[PDB]
């Protein structure tokens, strides 16, 4: 016996997700588990007469699906539209400066929501571990700044997003739930938060100021990609592989310019290495920045404003989406998602060489200056952002202009998070970079 | 957004504020005579609150006016308590056959509308 | 009735009379079945000597007498005794409690008034610091099991609505118990939002505190507000601040000796009870025109030294 | 196939329940509390004998389960043994939603009722937590046991017992809280009064004083109280970006300075509003709370606070005293205007669209004004950011206001327009949405150049006060106080209005400065343009022209006129307008 | 499945029957087979701006 339940992504606003009890019979066991979106074939009835009739009055029954058939798709007339893209000029920054198209400046940011959306390819060799392929970011930043609408942007464009905020949350709500059935008479257990994103982004809006016992669920999530409970005699174990999006705040609300990103927020280091890219973001005055971004968002809430009939008004909504951004969004929806499908793009030894050489370089000036030690973390999320990049061209290998882009990234975080005095040194070592 | 440099009308200003001082209380006058208006049509869908869910005379004023004032309150045009004191007290003057007031402890009771042929009445104002 | 009570059963046009927190007057039938004692209520309420209180009316002694009446057992203190006499008579509620905090050394007749005034007003409520909680003076609203009402299970600020509070070691009470006295002392209401309730009660009454100096004695090296441990918004609501000092000095030290030592060998209270509860039943005072300048006068003055916040006005 | 009536000419409260009108049509207004989830409920049955093979078939129920009492054919004799057909029969949808008396229904400082209500067929999922729904129906009367154990003599049939409760029965349900569509629905005479309230010069002006009018000054407050209830323009992003609307205010000031009692008139005037305190309140009991629900297994959220105040207003005082780990879950219906749950398997996001208007005191609990804005207050930037308006206000030992403060405060101990007609101008206010002008562009970018120049730290760069939710707050409060009046764009002056409320945190103040940027921006305009040259009479005469409306007599001509010469010769005692020698007036450095 | 005659809109039988054919079918394709056989199917058009067919 399993539940459906609706979408993530399609829920109106102000419903609680509808959901139905379905019945699977011998030979269709174990088709599904926790967490898989699949389509199922069936006999839609009622059938909980019986004792619920003299039970109560005004007696109540409920409606299954009797499973007769589970199953778990594009066209090329689509294709012809997505590989005609993928080799046009600047793909790469089309994609970047269509990402929230009115938000201003925080390409930094934008370059970052771009590649958790393509995410990179996970690896399973035989008889190791595994190697995920999620993008993590972090958004650390002043009040303002637009952390939280970045968070309302990817719930949106993403295919399955599941949004959450620290303190709204629990345990219990991320992890797992326990439910009786009397079908069987055992326990059953019912998933969290993570278990719906699996395959998916979850959402942790104001991550700092959920507690330790449900941050540190959190961080097993990413680590592991899987939920580990032991609750009510039920000891089992379900996929959460899902990337994380994180907005939070600075100790007192405001950055110290002069400490570490490591010393600016109660959020603990260990936690902190499982981002792959950290976002800081400063809001200091400064007329050139300001005129620009009050005529900007002048301007956004003029083009916002509210005011085959169908077919007249969707054109119109395209004027305006090409107006500020250069390529339609549900189209941009389309191709993200046959990109996440389709292309697996793969490594080329020949850039070994240009890999490995950066990384030593990195490791030097490590010691040489700043308290930071380079990781080889640091080293896996290059690769799998260089994956990500290689993946928004749609071209099944990786190329040199990717990892030049992919190194850009991860460097100018790392350097961005220092302190001050340690900040200015670092820029001009990595000024090739 | 400005207004005249120097209006030809200079000494004749004051005849200007005379005028406006001639008239200041008939404005007054009919700000009165539209308000009691505003409460004299009202009251037409007003009779249909008491014809239709209420069965008994011993209803007093204070319980009705909670009720006028509740049923109006989700409208577009909500009304108030005090307000709805001169609504049901101009429902009895215009309908002296069905309806009747008479005191005690100082409060107002209702006697027990006998309602026949509400519309008619309020046309004859 | 009091902390018993007993079920009652109420029938026909009696309904929409009673809500929770009233106060009710019965008169009905006491019945039994199987033990079950309850009352079949019938009805419900909710709501000579004249010429001898003329003979004290007129008199020119009266405040000193109705002063020294209220404690016999206490020496002079006329001041002190004027206001807390002023406590029981109270303002005029119009469509009016009186605070007082006794501030003094730790052995000057703090204890026995507040001890006579919860004995001489009806359902008044003895409260110490540690003996209360939040929930002590704040009715504890929690919601019935099987009908799903809101049901109250009664308090100390609840029981003596109208009546008089007395609460010893104002001080020592709890940050949380005291912060909860603004909107009492203030709006004589009590709101609680917790889960599933959400609602506001009335607590209407009248405050007398006392409170011991800061540290053993009082200092008058320190300021005044610095040997009271009350924030300045709390201090500001209290309509006298009695400052009870103990000097040294025989001339009043023998007088209050023998007036203490003449109790030990071997108007009455039913008279100044029935002029109490005569006082608040027919009395309703109105401000004159020329009175009305003199609290304008007297509060300008107050101000123009410079805590004469406008709570000390209405006071 | 169902019938469902509505359009009641009267709604009936919770406490009309009574047993008196059992099986008639009534409407009842309440707030809904809780929602169970939808079940099929047998409507009319089927059923086929077992000692032969008929078939029973329209076995109507009603609110029992029926079954029937003799086989049909006289060949069988069975009786009272049946077999229930799960083909033939029908089945209708069924919900119970439990709803509470709002606030304006019941007596202040008395306790809400509750009920239980009961929709079928379509009207199932329109009832959601926290709407203050309407409903249309009949009451019936449903079994219960819980009667029993009551005192008094309990009826007997015979031996069965007949306990009986009161239910609704709701056939219509309907969600209540554009400007042709709001106009169509009322009359003539409901327009002319609406109209002549808008169509008047100083209609800003009164209705700030007509706010608490039993409250002496702060017109600072009451033009900020005006401007929330009024609230700005929801918009959403093609991108999909939702835009916040509400205006979130905060006042803070002496112990003695009537603040409470600001809440205490919004809570009793706002048409959807919720008081709450400091202490008092909690986490759960604001937002939503996870509580098991009736009829199941399963949990449901129970509406607080904040979602009984949807478009309205949640009055809080003693903010300062609630702790940090309950103004958390503020924030994000402050700035979102959503509710995100995800506890017990509620995953859900709920509407908050509330504003909210707090209150609380210094630190200290006085104003050290020893100390800077930033020493007297702990609330920290991710709050008080998220203020459109932000006050602080002082009391101190003047001479004259204390004189005309204690005047008003014992008149009120002995004894512009009316609370009712605000309510019928801000619902027909809240229907405008105003469009920024392209000038208007060019100067917000000006002004908020201007705050973030004012913000700036001296040494650092980092300001603390002014950011880009100011700027929305600039749009925003301007959007309201445009939607005070009858214009949809917004001009550069409600720029201005909005630019000096969100700054600000003989002969009266208002009026001498009022005459002083009339007069010199008048001399500046004419001096940089190169106008011929005036007198200080022409001066007067000038200004007087100007405010030809506000002069309700040729007396008061005579009092304005000689009051506008003071104001000149306090610029010239101060040499803010320099006299060249009948004098020129020239802008003094 | 439906208890009245109305034919159901094109927007809703396209995508059931692009999924059958392993391949997105337009509005254009319809006209391909009325060419073809005029009276195929009734090609009448819903007041709602949506096009439909029918037996
Ligand atoms: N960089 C930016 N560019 C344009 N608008 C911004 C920017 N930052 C903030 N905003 C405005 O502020 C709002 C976002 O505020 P919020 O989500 O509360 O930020 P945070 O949650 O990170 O403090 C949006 O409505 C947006 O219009
Ligand atoms: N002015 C006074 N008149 C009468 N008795 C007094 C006076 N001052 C002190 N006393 C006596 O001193 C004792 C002090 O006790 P009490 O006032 O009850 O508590 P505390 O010792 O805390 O002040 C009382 O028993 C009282 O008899
Ligand atoms: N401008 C005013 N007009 C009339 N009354 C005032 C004014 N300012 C203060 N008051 C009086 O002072 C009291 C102020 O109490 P308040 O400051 O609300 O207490 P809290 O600070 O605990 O909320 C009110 O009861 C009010 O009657
Ligand atoms: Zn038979």
């Amino acid at each position: 016996r399993v539940t459906l339940q609706e979408a993530p992504g399609t829920v109106p606003p102000g419903r609680l997700p509808r959901h139905r009890e379905v019945i699977l019979l011998a030979d269709l066991v174990d088709v599904s588990k926790p967490g898989e979106e699949v389509e199922v074939t069936g006999i839609y009835k009622n059938n909980y007469d019986g004792n619920l009739n003299a039970k109560n009055g005004f007696p109540v029954f409920a409606t299954i699906i009797e499973a007769n058939s589970i199953k778990r798709s594009w066209t090329e007339e689509e294709e012809r539209e997505f590989r005609k893209i993928s080799r046009d000029r600047g793909i790469i920054d089309k994609i970047i400066s269509s990402m929230a198209p009115s938000i201003y400046g925080h390409r930094d940011i934008k370059t970052a929501v771009a590649c958790s959306l393509f995410g990179g390819v996970p690896k399973n060799v035989n008889g190791k571990h595994s190697i995920r392929g999620d993008i993590n970011v972090l958004l650390l930043g002043d009040p303002g700044t637009a952390k939280s609408q970045i968070l309302k942007y990817v719930e949106k464009t993403a295919h399955r997003a599941v949004f959450a905020t620290g303190q709204g949350a629990s345990a219990v709500g991320l992890t797992a739930s326990v439910r009786k059935d009397p079908i069987t008479k055992e326990w059953t257990l019912e998933g969290g938060a993570l278990v719906l994103a699996d395959k998916g982004v979850c959402l942790i809006d104001e991550f700092d100021k959920m507690n330790d016992q449900d941050r540190t669920s959190i961080h097993e999530a990413m680590e592991q990609q899987s939920i580990s409970i032991s609750k009510a005699g039920i000891v089992t174990t379900l996929q959460a592989r899902c990337s994380i999006i994180a907005a939070a705040n600075p100790n007192g609300g405001r950055y110290n310019s002069t400490l570490p990103l490591a010393q600016n927020v109660s959020l603990t280091e260990p936690i902190l290495s499982a981002f792959d890219i950290l976002c800081v973001v400063r809001d200091l005055v400064d007329e050139e920045a300001d005129e620009r971004l009050a005529t900007f968002v002048v301007d956004s809430h003029v083009r916002s404003h509210p005011e085959n009939a169908r077919q007249r008004r969707l054109q119109r909504q395209r004027k305006k989406e090409e107006e500020i951004s250069p390529i339609p969004q549900e189209l941009l929806m389309k191709y993200i998602h046959y990109a996440r499908t389709k292309i697996y793009p793969k490594l080329h030894q020949m850039d070994m060489d240009k890999v490995s050489r950066v990384y030593a370089d990195l490791r030097r000036e490590s010691i040489s200056t700043g308290s930071f030690p380079i990781t080889v973390r640091h080293l896996e999320s290059i690769l799998r952002i260089a994956e990500s990049f290689a993946k928004m061209r749609l071209s099944e290998f990786v190329s040199s202009y990717d990892l030049d882009r992919a190194i850009k990234v991860v460097v100018d975080s790392f350097v961005d998070a220092q302190k001050v005095s340690v900040r200015r040194q670092l820029r001009r070592s990595f000024a090739i970079y | 957004m400005y207004k005249e440099k120097m209006p030809d009308s200079q000494a004749n200003l004051m005849d200007r504020l005379r005028e406006r001082e001639r008239r200041s209380a008939a404005l007054l006058s009919q700000r009165q005579k539209r308000y009691q208006q505003f409460l004299a049509m009202k009251m037409t869908q007003v009779f249909d609150i008491l014809f239709s869910l209420t069965r008994g005379q011993p209803y007093t004023e204070t319980y009705l006016s909670s009720l006028i004032v509740d049923s109006l309150q989700d409208s577009n045009n909500p009304i108030g308590t005090k307000e709805a004191s001169e609504i049901l007290a101009g429902l009895q003057g215009i309908l002296p056959m069905d309806i009747s007031v008479h005191q005690v402890d100082g409060g107002l009771k209702v006697y027990r509308w006998n309602s026949l042929d509400k519309n008619r009445f309020s046309k004859l104002l | 009735e009091t902390p018993h009570s007993i079920s009652l059963c109420v029938y026909d046009e009696l309904v929409d009379s009673c809500r929770a927190g009233d106060r009710i007057e019965v008169t009905g039938t006491f019945r039994s079945i199987p033990y079950k004692t309850y009352v079949d209520v019938v009805h419900v309420k909710k709501v000579q000597d004249l010429a001898k209180i003329r003979e004290v009316a007129a008199r020119e002694d009266l405040y000193s007498l109705l002063a020294r009446s209220i404690a016999p057992s206490i020496y002079e203190l006329e001041d002190v005794k004027k206001g807390i006499l002023l406590q029981l008579f109270g303002g005029t509620n119009k469509t009016g409690d009186i605070n007082i905090l006794l501030c003094g050394d730790p052995s000057t007749s703090k204890s026995q008034i507040l001890q006579y005034v919860h004995k001489i007003t009806p359902r008044g409520v003895y409260t110490s610091g540690k003996g209360s909680s939040a929930v002590g003076l704040t009715a504890y609203i929690t919601r019935d099991v099987d009908t799903k009402q809101l049901v109250l299970e009664s308090g100390a600020l609840v029981l003596s609505d109208g009546g008089v509070c007395c609460i010893d070691e104002f001080d020592k009470m709890s940050d949380s118990t005291r912060s909860v006295l603004h909107e009492v002392m203030e709006q004589q209401t009590i709101s609680i939002a917790k889960a599933g309730i959400i609602t506001t009660l009335n607590a209407r009454s009248s405050i007398l505190a006392s409170a011991n100096p800061i540290g053993s004695r009082y200092n008058p090296n320190l300021p005044v507000t610095e040997n009271i441990d009350l924030p300045p918004p709390l201090l500001s609501r209290f309509d006298l601040v009695y400052l009870v000092l103990d000097k040294v000095d025989e001339k009043n030290d023998r007088e209050l000796a023998k007036h203490l030592t003449n109790l030990y060998l071997e108007l009455p209270v039913e008279f100044l009870t029935m002029y109490i509860s005569y006082a608040k039943e027919h009395i309703h005072p109105i401000i004159t025109e020329a009175a009305k300048t003199e609290l304008v006068r007297a509060y300008v003055g107050m101000r123009k030294m410079g805590t004469a916040t406008t709570r000390q006005l209405e006071s | 196939f169902q019938i469902s009536f509505f359009n009641l000419p009267t709604v009936h409260r919770i406490r009309d329940i009574r047993s008196e009108k059992i099986g008639s049509l009534l409407s009842i207004s309440g707030t809904v509390t809780r929602t169970s989830e939808v079940r099929p409920e047998l409507y009319k049955a089927s059923f086929t004998c077992d000692m032969c093979r008929a078939i029973v078939d329209n076995v109507e129920q009603s609110f029992k389960y029926t079954e029937p009492t003799f086989c049909p054919n006289p060949s069988c004799e069975n009786r009272a043994f049946w077999t229930l057909n799960v083909t033939r029969s029908r089945f209708l949808d069924w919900q119970k939603v439990r709803i509470q008396e709002n606030a304006n229904e019941i007596p202040t400082g008395s306790m809400p009722r509750t009920l239980d209500v009961i929709l079928r067929g379509d009207s199932v999922e329109r009832a959601k937590p926290g709407d203050r729904c309407k409903f249309t129906g009949v009451e019936i009367v449903v079994p219960d046991v819980t009667q029993l154990g009551l005192p008094g003599v309990k009826p007997s049939s015979t031996v069965r017992d007949l306990t009986y409760k009161i239910s609704f029965l709701a056939c219509h349900v309907i969600s209540i809280g554009d400007q042709e569509v709001f106009l169509n629905s009322l009359s003539s005479d409901e327009i002319n009064e609406l109209k002549e309230m808008v169509k008047d010069e100083h209609i800003y002006d009164k209705l700030v004083r007509s706010i608490a009018p039993a409250v002496f000054g702060h017109e600072a407050v009451k033009k900020g109280i005006l401007l929330q209830m009024l609230g700005g323009v929801h918009k959403s992003t093609v991108e999909g970006i939702k835009l916040r609307g509400d205006i979130n205010i905060c006042v803070v000031g002496d112990p003695s300075t009537s603040k409470s009692q600001f809440l205490k008139y919004v809570v009793g005037f706002a048409p959807r509003s919720v008081y709450t305190s400091g202490k008092a309140s909690s986490a759960a009991g604001l937002t939503a709370a996870v509580v098991r629900d009736e009829e199941g297994g399963d949990y449901t959220i129970e509406a607080g606070a904040l979602m009984l105040a949807d478009n309205g207003i949640c009055c809080i005082d003693e903010f300062d005293k609630m702790d940090i780990s309950d103004q958390v879950a503020i924030h994000e219906a402050m700035e979102q205007q959503t509710i995100s749950i995800a506890k017990a398997g509620i995953h859900a996001t709920l509407n908050a669209r509330t504003s909210i208007l707090a209150a609380a005191n210094p630190v200290g609990g006085r104003y050290n004004r020893k100390l800077s804005l930033r020493g007297n207050l702990n609330m920290t930037a991710p709050i008080m950011s998220r203020f459109d308006l932000f006050f602080v206000i002082l009391d101190d030992c003047n001479e004259k206001i204390d004189t005309e403060l204690a005047s008003h405060i014992v008149d009120l101990h002995m004894k512009p327009f009316s609370a009712e007609q605000l309510r019928r101008y801000i619902k027909y206010a809240r229907t405008f949405k105003p469009i920024l002008t392209k000038e208007a562009r060019s100067y917000l970018v000006e002004k908020y150049k201007e705050l973030r120049k004012d913000d700036a730290q001296g040494f650092s760069r980092s300001s603390y006060r002014i950011t880009v939710r100011q700027l929305e707050s600039m749009i925003r409060l301007s959007e309201a106080i445009a939607r005070a009046n009858c214009v949809d764009e917004i001009t550069p002056s409600f720029i201005a209005e909005a630019y000096d409320l969100l700054r600000q945190s003989t002969v009266t103040y208002d009026k001498y400065v009022s005459m002083m940027n009339m007069i010199v921006r008048k001399i500046a305009e004419v001096d940089r343009e190169g106008a011929e040259e005036l007198t200080a009479v022409d001066i007067v005469d000038w200004y007087l022209l100007q405010k030809e409306n506000d002069l309700g007599s040729l007396a008061e001509y005579w009092e304005e006129r000689r009051l506008a010469f003071k104001v000149i010769k306090r610029l010239v005692k101060d040499r803010i307008l320099m006299e060249i020698h009948k004098t020129v007036y020239v802008i003094h450095p | 499945s439906r208890s009245t005659g109305v034919p159901p809109e094109l927007h809703v039988l396209l995508p059931q029957i692009s999924s059958m054919m392993k391949r997105k079918i337009v509005q254009d394709d319809i006209l391909k087979l009325l060419t073809i056989w005029s009276d195929a199917y009734v090609v009448e058009l819903n007041s709602r701006g949506e096009l439909t067919m029918n037996l």
